[PDB]
Order: structure tokens, then sequence, then C-alpha cells
RNA sequence: UAAGGGAAGGGGUAACCCCGGCAGAUAGCGCGAUCACGCGCAUCCCCGAAAGGGAAUCGGGUUAAGAUUUCCCGAGCCGG
RNA sequence: GCCUGCCAACCCUGGAAACGGUUCAGCCGGAGGUAGGGUCCAGUGGCCGGAAGAGCACACGUCGCGCGGUGUCCGGUGCGCCCCCGGCGGCCCAUGAAAAUCCGGAGGACCGAGUACCGUUCACGCCCGGUCGUACUCAUAACCGCAUCAGGUCUCCAAGG
RNA sequence: ACGUUAUUUUACUUAUUCCGUGGGUCGGAAGCGGGGCAUGCCCCUCCUUUUGGCUCCAAGGCCCGGUCUUACCGGGCCGAU
């Protein structure tokens, strides 16, 4: 394509200025090692303590305690995945434990209360 | 022997050094194109800005013209009776008026300037601090050599294509009224770089300095010392032709 | 006028971006560029010692190229050209039970086996690359065909030898044997370097460096100038 | 606030030319210096070539 | 982002380690741009004040407690 | 939301001597003042929206983990106190940062249509907003001095005589 | 004669050295102005120039134009030696 002359006219009516040009690359074809799927489960239960009790009354909200690895937008997701429920937030508390604890805010269109039944909670 | 004595301790280290930055810039000359008869590189000058770092100011002149490759702005040296809204102008066959900077040679024999160039391009060397100026000694029809008398009372030689500009350097009298307070003198070194108060020799213990030491206050020796001698040695008068208060004279170098 | 309004406008200069100017002579390098310069010119400055500059003194364009008109015929096989011909040899002397091919002519090339003919006197002429980065390895080329008074050639193009092998650099190719078609015009090939050095050797700088410099060369002219004008006008008047 | 955001398009300018820029005393001064220079230049340039 | 610190370069120092950038200057980052191609540019690039500087919230209620902050009502406000 | 600020600044009128207004530095006006009428910065207050559906004080009720009702308003004063915000003035051989963040104007290429194309820095409507800290003490007892040590340790609020 | 060899002085651009930059408009010639010199035939052996001038604006799209391949589309050259 370039013939030569184009390249000398440009650097030709500037004062010096910067570089400019480009070449390719490639990915290989020889499959690099280990297939995998080592995944933890971010819910392992819903955690159980008085002050947990009464938020499922007072605020349509589960409470469970997650992995070291939570963030908002998985646990969500797991939620709904797991017990059938749209969750409107998560929020996030370190544990003296070492582990996370999760308050899950549950949608009023079915209630954190009938949830809470087949995964009991007190 | 002795511990370390503080004029080494200058090295390197935040703690010796000033606050270069807080200074305001660049002073900088534009390295002229060509020509410049009136007006092919036009300044305007919009402020004359105070630099604190030699506490004098320099005339801030901007220059603003476009192309991509026009290098341009900044602080050119102020000298005295510019204005604000008054155009400079930078380069080899500029009209001859205060403030202007153009090659020595087309500037007459006789003419006062400051700011000269030890080289080209490096922008200002010889009359920089308040009140002081050369004046263009000699010329004559010489491509080689134009002779500055410059403040030192030196007669130099020096290339005809150096730049200088016209006037003398502006915020004159600056050293000669007296401070009146150790106070304001701490302020004006504080912006620049020195340390303030200055401790006598004596005063001095004698691990750390050659002249302390003694029961009663006193310079155990000869202040003066040899110019050859090597560095920790050397102390006191350097090197000094004559002392003792009479009927010296400036810098006279004769031709 | 309909078309357009104004006819006339100057852009140029003392406004606008300049003519682009000789930025080819200007520019920011890389070092590369800098130092391949730099090489030539420095020869000149620095007194040449008597094997070199002998050098420089290079073969004609048209003997060059009609040189290479017979080595067309004598060209050295590729890395394909070979290999197939293995195939036709092994193939003729197996099935048709043919006694063997023709004796091969061709160039032989290559710093030790060209420098081994020379002083068997094999080789009745060598072209010799003006080039070649180790110009220590060059230098006796010319040298040792000149004391075993052997004729050689120099021709300027190391790739351009290289070429006709299908290889890299050469350095040296060189005609033992030439078909008796080929021998009237190989004649003055022989004869064209003895058409540029038909003379003693030449050992160039006696003690001389320089060349001639750009800036000393308009020195001088002012200078010379200056003498000559008051030189004549002492006679004249 | 002052930028792109609540405020309509009229609140981050003036309508004149160097609306938020130049105090408007201030815009008028460069239409001056523009009028005084163009005919002034035509003046200088035929007196120079004559 | 600052004072300042510190990779990258060149060079000493075996080396640790230290100055600190260089041929990122006709070595590529950035924008149109979907279309593959063109156009433009440095002193880079991150950390550095949980005090500098700053995208954007209030009220009431509650438990063992700070609540603009937890919770909740009602009303916003900012960015995508 | 509607309305509203004087200093500073600016517009228009007008043409001033018996010259004026005016600062803690002489500064407005002689490149047009004093004076008359406007305009702008919107700190702030007002009234309305928020928002009483809240909260506060009462009465009554146990009708209880809570029931029904009211009232909750209108002025005044300044060398007060604290903080803020405004525009000034003193200081200097001292003249008192930079960036993210970022709009503006100048620039006018390019793209502009009608039964649609262009605005889409406007209003209204729809969805979404990740990561980490938040306990509480903060000291004559949760900190540092072996320590429930008369010590020390950065900051905000600051009643009445 | 070929230089050889040794002291010092002195000079050039290539080592090295210093400094200038988001390496800019360098140098040499000639275009075009025009002057001074004996200004004579221009006057070379020379000196100023070579698109910008009061006048807190502004100089960016290598530009409009001219010109050629090229139907328009679109590309050169020149404008700006």
């Amino acid at each position: 394509r370039k013939s030569k002359k184009i390249r000398t006219s440009v650097t030709f009516h500037r004062p010096k200025t910067l570089k400019k040009a480009r070449d390719p690359k490639y990915p290989r074809v020889s499959a690099p090692g280990r297939n995998k799927l080592d995944q933890y489960q971010i819910l392992k239960y819903p955690l159980t303590t008085e002050s947990a009790m009464k938020k499922i009354e007072d605020n349509n909200t589960l409470v469970f305690i997650v992995d070291l690895k939570a963030d908002k937008k998985k646990i969500k997701a797991a939620v709904k995945k797991m017990y059938d429920i749209q969750a409107k937030k998560v929020n996030t508390l370190i544990r003296p434990d070492g582990k996370k604890k999760a308050y899950v805010k549950l949608t009023p269109d079915y209630d954190a209360l009938d949830v809470a039944n087949k995964i009991g909670i007190i | 022997m002795g511990r370390v004595i503080r004029a080494q301790r200058k090295g390197a280290g935040s703690v010796f050094k000033s606050h270069t930055h807080h200074r305001k810039g660049p002073a900088r000359f534009r390295s002229l194109d060509f020509g410049e008869r009136n007006g092919y590189l036009k300044g305007v000058v919009t402020d004359i800005i105070h630099d604190p770092g030699r506490g004098a100011p320099l005339a801030k002149v901007t220059f603003r013209h476009p192309f991509r490759y026009k290098h341009q702005k900044e602080l050119f040296v102020a000298a005295e009776g510019m204005y604000t809204g008054q155009f400079v102008y930078c380069g080899r066959r500029a009209t001859l008026s205060i403030g202007n900077v153009l090659p020595i040679r087309s500037v007459p024999e006789g003419a006062v300037v400051c700011n000269v160039e030890h080289h080209v391009g490096d922008r200002g060397v010889f009359a920089r601090a308040s009140g002081d100026y050369a004046i263009v000694i000699s010329h004559n029809p010489d491509n080689g050599t134009s002779r500055i008398k410059l403040p030192s009372g030196a007669k130099k030689i020096v290339p005809s294509s150096c730049r200088a500009m016209i006037g003398q350097v502006a915020g004159g009298g600056r050293t000669e009224k007296p401070m009146l307070k150790a106070g304001n003198a701490y302020h004006k070194y504080r912006v620049k770089r020195n340390c303030w108060p200055k401790v006598r020799g004596v005063a001095m213990n004698p691990v750390e300095h050659p002249h302390g030491g003694g029961n009663h206050q006193h310079i155990g020796h000869a202040s003066t010392v040899r110019r050859d001698a090597p560095p920790g040695q050397k102390v006191g008068l350097i090197a000094a032709r004559r002392t003792g208060r009479l009927r010296g004279q400036a810098a006279a170098t004769a031709a | 006028n309909p078309l357009f309004e104004k006819r006339p406008k100057q852009f140029g200069i003392g406004g606008a971006l300049p003519p682009k100017k000789d930025l080819h002579r200007f520019v920011k390098w890389p070092k590369v560029v800098r130092i391949q310069r730099q090489r030539r010119i420095l020869k000149q400055r620095l007194k040449v010692p008597p094997a070199l500059n002998q050098f420089t003194r290079t073969l004609d364009k048209n003997l060059a190229t009609n040189l290479f008109k017979m080595l067309l015929k004598y060209r050295p096989e590729d890395k394909a050209a070979k290999k197939e011909r293995l195939l036709k040899r092994a193939q003729a002397e197996a099935e048709g039970k043919t006694v063997e091919a023709k004796k091969p002519i061709v160039v032989k090339y290559g710093l030790n086996h060209v420098t081994y003919l020379i002083e068997q006197s094999k080789a009745q002429l060598v072209v010799i690359a003006h080039d070649v980065d180790p110009i220590e390895l060059v230098v006796w080329l010319p040298a040792l065909c000149r004391k075993m008074e052997v004729p050689y050639c120099i021709v300027k193009g190391k790739a351009r030898l290289g070429s006709i092998v299908h290889k890299k650099t050469a350095s040296v190719l060189c005609l033992t044997t030439v078909k008796n078609e080929d021998k009237l015009e190989f004649s003055k090939i022989l004869e064209a370097i003895k058409a540029n050095f038909n003379d003693k050797f030449d050992e160039v700088r006696k003690k001389w460096g320089g060349g001639v410099m750009g800036s000393k060369s308009q020195a001088k002219t002012k200078a010379r100038e200056k003498l000559l004008a008051k030189e004549a006008a002492q006679r004249m008047t | 606030e002052y930028k792109r955001p609540r405020l309509s398009r009229n609140r981050r300018t003036v309508n004149r030319p160097y609306g938020g820029v130049l105090s408007g005393p201030a815009v008028r001064e460069r239409i001056i210096r523009a009028f005084l220079v163009e005919e002034q230049k035509i003046v200088k340039k035929v007196l120079k070539i004559q």
C-alpha cells in the first residue's frame, strides 16, 4: 500500500511532533491448559439470630450469612435463583467471624415471612 | 578532628532546598524564527507579575499566535518604563525602544542594556539583579566581537549575535535602604534558598568549626586560608588580595 | 464574478503556516539515522589507509550490468532448485540406467572458498563487493589478487552480487571457467579493471585527511577572492 | 452546578459574543480595535509601495 | 492533585541499591469511526491530605447505641 | 414555586463652579457626576408548596402493645453572645498553591426537512446505581505512660447574673 | 629530495565539551523590492530588505483562486522560489 514518498512528505511539513505506525497481533492455537468451574455458593444459609428474626416481620428482609467475596450483584441473582424472589437491596457487614453478614431487602410482592418457612429462620 | 561543617550539607535534600515550585515560572526568551521588522512576533504586556524567587518583577508578555509549532508565552524580564498594552518585539530587526530584545550588534555603542547572553540562547546572564545594568562599550564594524562593560566593571568579549534587552532592569533601589528588623530579613531569606541566622565560628564548638573553642572569645588562627586548600580546610577569607578597610576599586580590566 | 468573491488571498508567510521547508534535513532522528550518515563523511576526514580508497574507484554501471547478463546463465541453485535436481538425477540413473550428467559450471562464492581459488589460480576473475560491514574482511580480497597477479574487479553493491546467488551476502563470486560462447565478451570484463587501474598502486593519502567540508568551502572562496583582488590591484596600478 | 445540569442553556451565557468571558464594555473595545487596524492597514500598504 | 514518593530509560554500582526517564520525538497513546481508514498529542503514569479540593438527602420513628448514617413515611437530588 | 438584597458593578436620562457625593488609604465625575428612572450578583426573609399526615404541650381513656378530642398564636428591643456571609481598609525587600472537576465564548465545518427531518444543554415519563468502613469509649477508668497513674493527648457546641 | 623528526605558537569540523527545543522557518543560491559604491552598462568584488508596524481584537482547517488528469464524485500541482 504505502509508497514511501507519502510518509516522507508528512514529516516534511512538520517540525517533528510524534510518531505513528501500527502492526498486528495473533492469538495461538494450542489451547492453554486448565479447564475449571471452581465456584463457591455465595448463599450458605439464612443466618439466625434474635436481631435477624425481628427484621423479617418489620421490614420484609431475610438475613443471610454469605461468602467473604460477596458484593450486591451476584447475591441478588443468587436469591432470585434459589428462592424465586426479587431483592431490592443487599447490605454488607464485616463480622469478627471473618465472613460477611448480608441483610437482603426483599420484595413486598412475595413476603419474606412466607419465603422464610421453607428455609426456616428464627 | 571533627564533625562535618554546615556548607557540605548543601548536597541534596528538601531541608536545604527552597520551594522552587512556588516560584512563578520560566524567565526564558522566545527563540526568534527570523526577521522581526516591527511586529512579526508581537507580545502584549498584560500584567507585570512579581517573582517571589528573586523579589523583583518579570513582565508578563503574552504571545498567543497559533500555527502548531508556534512556541510562545511567558515571562520576559521587566525593564523600566514598560506599561501594560505596550507591544514587545523580539528579534533581529526590532525597533529600538525600551523593553525590546534584539542582537547587541544592532544596538549602538554607549547604550544601556539589561540582560546579555554569554553565548546565544542562554537567555540572560549579565545584569539581572535590580538597579544594575551593563553598558555596551565598543563595537566598531566587528563581525566577531561586541565588547560590553559589565556592572562588575569588567570588559567582556562576547559574540555580536548575542541578544540584549534595551533599558535597565526594574525594581531598583531594593537593597539600598535598610531592613530595620531581624524579622524583615527572615521573610526574604525564607522565600529564597538560604538558611537565615548566621552563627559565628567562635560561638561554635572546636569539633564543629576550626575557629571555635578557647576560654575567651577569639578566632584562634589567621582567617585567610589558601584557594588551593582542599574542601574542609578552606575557611575564612579565601585568597584575600588585601584586608583592612581601604582603597580598592571595581573589577578593572584593561585593553 | 458570480462564482466567487475574493479571487486572491495571501496565506503563506506573515500569517498562516509557511511553505513546508527542508525538514528532511532538520528533524529529530532516531539513533540509527544519526550514525549511518556520519560514517561516509568520516571516511574522508580521517586519513584513509592505502588498501582503502583503492575502493570507491568502482567499476562502471554499463560494465557491471553486462557482467550480470553472463552470470544469468551461471546462477547458483535455490533451496527448491537443488532439492528438485536430486529427484531428477535419482530417477534417471536408477530407471533409465543412464551415465551421469555433464559437469556443472556455476559461479563459486563465499569468502573462504573464493580466496582458496585465488591461491590456486583457478579463478579467472573475481567480482568483489565494495561494501561489507567488517571492512577488514574485504581489504584482503583485492590485495591478494593483486599480489598473485590474478585480475579482479570491485563492483558496488554486496546485495547486487547476492541476488544472483539468491541468498544474502555473497561478498565475492567468481568464474573459474567460462563457456566458449561467453569467452569473447568475458575478455572485455578482464580489460575493464585495467581500464580504470592500468596503474601502479596508488596509496591514496600521504598524510591528507579531509575531503572538503561545506562550511569550509564557502569560507575558502571568500578568503581566496579577497586575496586575488588585492594581488591583482598591485600589478594593475 | 455550572455544568450540564438542572440549569437551562441561557444561565451559562450572555447572548452577546464573549458572553461569559469579557464584560461587555470590554467587548466593544476589541471591536473598535478590529475596526481601526483594517482601515489603517490599507492606507499603510499603498503608501509603502508608492 | 500538592509538598513529595516511585516503577519505566540511560548509566554507575558485581550486587543489593540510587539518580530518574529516554530513539512512548517518522515505536502509541487519544478522537472521529465502523468502514477501514484518517486526523491530533508527550514530558509520561500511579500513589500522595481517610484534614486540602470535592457528583449528589432531608424529616420522623426505633433498639443495647452513633442515626442525614439503621429503619420507615413523605419529598428530592445526582450520574449512567 | 412565586417574590425579594445593598454595597459592588452596569445601562439610560441629564449637563454640574457658590463644583458635588464620598473612604480608616482619596475615591465617584469631566473617557459624565450629584440627581431621576432602570438592570444585575440572590446571602436572606416573606407567603405558599414540603408539612402536620409530623412534632410539641394539654385534657380524657385504660377503651389496654394505646382510644377520641383540642390548642400549638401575635408583636417588640441592641455597642449583647456565637458563627457565618458581604464589601472595604492595614500589612509586606513577606504581595499570600496546583489538579480532578468544568462551562462559556470566538470558531463554522458538516448536516438540515414537510408530511417530514432537524433541535434533542427543555419539561414530563421508564429503569439502574457496584466495592469497602459504620458497635462504643474518646479519657482523674475503654488511648499512651508495666497500671481503673492527680500526668499527657487534635477538634466542633458554649445558658443566666 | 622524500619528507623525516622535535620544540613551541595558530587556524579548521568530525571526537569530546557546553547550551538551545511540544530539533521551525538554518545555510547557500536565486526570485521579487530597493539603497549605496566609481552608483559608469545592471555593478557583481557589497549593505539593507524579502507578505506581520499607532491602534489590551485577532493570525488555527498546509485557502480562496489559478492550473492539469478527471463529467460531477474524486486526486495532483500551484497559491507559499
